[PDB]
């Protein structure tokens, strides 16, 4: 169960934002990426998959995951294969203004989402760490 | 002053 | 402590790297960014900032450091302000399993933070290091 | 088939 992520995808402003949440602790990564193509979503998998140790990645199962680059990046990685979009982007329209990218705002977003206060933040760390143990 | 334009 | 990343940059096929390094662990995280800018800087550390607990970064203090941008981000995020080989020695590995650097890159991240000698890797240092620390 | 290019 550490190891399990669930990724999903979420729209604002006509861009595309993926969101990586870590199901045992609610911790996210979060991006804007320029299309939902594999290539795309292969490699912020990768990007993922070099941060924490995942081992499955639950996916909507789409358009972006029945191509070769996503396959690959997972094979190589070892990784096998709606509130909280809709809290991530409450979270954004709180500080969009503050920012004049979209991309810079949801970073923020993840900011708040993984502090608040346990925090997310917190709770994935002591997870691994005690599946570590 | 925006965090990505000051 | 726990707290503390050392920011730097390298530079490989015209292109700009950033890498942090948790400095009591080793972990790194590193990314391709487009020009060695106050604005391309803060964004790589806003992000940084949001999914470790990052107190102070330590950097070179160079021109993009200067400016209102960096300084805007830090605050926000209420940030404090051998491995370059290393990390270019694995991206060499791995160079023509990719067609785009940024791929590549990724891969020697992993690999870096992945690796072990049976005793544990950085990525496992990192979080055993923080969980100590909570 | 490259990682970023299959
Ligand atoms: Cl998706
Ligand atoms: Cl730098």
């Amino acid at each position: 169960s550490p190891g399990i992520w669930q990724l999903d995808c979420t729209h604002l402003e006509g861009k595309v934002i993926l969101v990586a949440v870590h199901v045992a602790s609610g911790y996210i990564e979060a991006e804007v990426i320029p299309a939902e193509t594999g290539q795309e979503t292969a490699y912020f998998l990768l990007k993922l998959a070099g941060r924490w140790p995942v081992k499955t990645v639950h996916t909507d199962n789409g358009s972006n995951f029945t191509g070769a680059t996503v396959r690959a990046a997972c094979d190589w990685a070892g990784i096998k294969q709606e509130s909280m979009n809709k809290e991530l982007k409450k979270i954004i329209g709180q500080v969009r203004d503050q920012a004049e990218h979209l991309k810079t705002a949801v970073q923020m977003a993840v900011f708040i989402h993984n502090h608040k206060r346990y925090s997310a933040g917190e709770r994935i760390v002591d997870i691994i760490a005690t599946d570590i143990q | 002053c925006k965090i990505d334009n000051c």
